[PDB]
């Protein structure tokens, strides 16, 4: 059902917009291994830092998780995970850490957490 | 090719620097080159 | 087996038992040894279905 | 099938190993060169330095490049980096040290203008559709003094004048061979700052013609003078980069090819009992 018909045209464009960058970040992994990021061109390197913080969001803690590290799971709506994730491959979030994009829920756990590290949104 | 030629300039291409967001720099790490002048005069 | 056995007889009198299985990996060694010498057919490293 | 795949990659990887392994040899023999040339070229720096100082402890010390101009509107930023690419965070140090120096120049009010040393500079700004006023490459390698010379001159006729108001350099200080820092001086206009008295029975100078004209035909040397040995700090720490990085780049490439390896002694083995399970399956089938 990932069909532009079924989920929108918006939510169909977030998530191949989502799978390029990590399809190209993972071809580049490569030349990341060896000889590491700075190589690469300045669209090289741009994209693979939105495919480092992108792959970090996809990430969250589960309800089910709770019992190995303690901290409570989140809910978030596809319209807010649409949104945010729109706003990642554009380029809003280039400057916030990789960090704070880990185990979290939508984008006020975003800023929180950003903030947290020492940065704003 | 001549409809192609006419199309091409009434066409409109959708073709600045960014904010990167970089803290400033502290005013005293910016070393400042100085003439070490011998005679004391406030 | 044998010291599962010997351990479980324990386990359900009340008793709380610890059992160390110094390798498992010899132990499926021998069993695909075993299964081999059956003729019976392999699979994946050509371990035993089972 | 992927067994051949596999071996291809291990041979790539050695290929790469042997590559960067010969590079980080080949970067320290050069940063050895490099070091010697700094130090070598040090001593005319300090020697015109004590000229500079003895002459300014007796003259007017109103030379153009001596005053800050009262509301300052645009601040030139002198940007060294590399023109070979294999170097670690060298250039990447670089441009965050300048972004650093762009946010202070705005949150006071000057819109930096922007003269680059080297073709990752030139990337790294040409991406991000700055206007680089003039650009300098091919040099950074083994900077001599008439790159220095130009590159100081053209930066004290804009300054002195489309005209800024102050110059900046943002070059690696060399340090220590496993330190280097990206630094931003401020070139122009200089501060002054009256040391000490150090001057009792001692005799004073005489100056031909006068003071003033010593001073202000010696200043414009001076800074030429500054710009040549960022020029050859930054070369040899662009050397120290290059050869940490290669050290680390081939360390990779050798865990590479041991993981490589691994994976391909594991299918090496995977198709060998798979073969032999495919004939032993067909000689039982016939029995």
């Amino acid at each position: 059902i990932l069909d532009p018909s079924v989920v929108g045209d918006e939510h169909y464009r977030v998530a191949q917009e989502v799978i390029r960058i990590l399809q190209r970040y993972k071809d580049l992994q490569d030349i990341i291994a060896i000889l590491g990021i700075d190589e690469l061109s300045e669209e090289d390197k741009q994209l693979v830092n939105r495919a480092r913080r992108i792959e970090r969001f996809l990430s969250q803690n589960m309800m089910a998780a709770e019992q190995f590290t303690g901290q409570p799971g989140s809910t978030v709506p596809v319209k807010e995970t649409i949104e945010a994730f729109d706003r990642l491959c554009k380029g809003d979030f280039d400057h916030v850490p990789e960090q704070a994009f880990f185990l979290i829920g939508g984008l006020d756990d975003l800023a929180k957490k950003a903030e947290s590290l020492g940065a704003k949104l | 090719t001549e409809v192609i030629k006419n199309f091409k300039k009434g066409f409109a291409a959708t073709g600045v620097v960014p904010d990167e967001h970089v803290e400033a720099l502290d005013e005293d790490k910016l070393a400042k080159e100085a003439v070490k002048v011998k005679k004391p005069a406030p | 087996y044998t010291g599962s056995a010997i351990a479980q007889h324990w386990m359900y009198e009340g008793k709380h038992v610890l059992i160390i299985f110094d390798d498992l990996t010899k132990q499926a060694e021998a069993y695909r040894a075993i299964s081999l010498l059956l003729r019976r057919p392999p699979g994946r490293e050509a371990y035993p279905g089972d | 099938a992927t067994l051949r795949e596999l071996r291809g990659r291990i041979r790539s990887a050695g290929s790469i190993k042997k590559i960067t392994k010969a590079q980080e040899l080949i970067a320290t023999s050069r940063i050895a060169r490099a070091q010697a040339r700094l130090e070598s070229a040090r001593p005319y720096a300090f020697e015109i330095t004590r000229m500079l100082t003895t002459l300014a402890a007796e003259a007017a010390l109103d030379h153009p490049l001596l005053v800050e101009r009262p509301e300052p509107k645009r601040a030139g930023v002198l940007v060294v980096s590399s023109d070979r690419g294999l170097c670690g965070a060298y250039n990447a140090n670089i441009f965050r040290r300048s972004e650093e120096l762009f946010s202070l120049l705005r949150e006071a009010g000057k819109q930096p203008v922007l003269y680059v040393v080297g073709r990752k500079a030139q990337n790294y700004y040409s991406f991000r559709n700055w206007n680089i006023t003039e650009s300098w490459m091919g040099f950074s390698e083994q900077p001599t003094y008439e790159n220095a010379a130009e590159i100081a001159s053209t930066l004290v006729d804009a300054f002195l004048l489309e005209g800024v108001d102050e110059l900046h350099i943002v070059y690696t200080e060399f340090k220590s061979m496993l330190s280097q820092s990206a630094e931003a001086h401020r070139i122009a206009p200089m501060v002054v700052e009256y040391v000490e008295e150090d001057i009792g029975p001692r005799t004073l100078y005489s100056f031909e013609p006068d003071a003033t004209m010593l001073f202000e035909s010696l200043l414009p040397r001076y800074l030429t003078t500054r710009v040549y040995a960022a020029l050859l700090e930054s070369a040899a720490s662009e050397l120290a980069s290059r050869q940490r990085a290669m050290k680390s780049a081939t360390d990779n490439a050798d865990d590479l090819i041991k993981a490589l390896t691994l994976m391909a002694n594991r299918e090496r083995q995977a198709q060998i009992t798979q073969e032999i399970s495919e004939i032993v399956g067909g000689a039982n089938a016939l029995a």
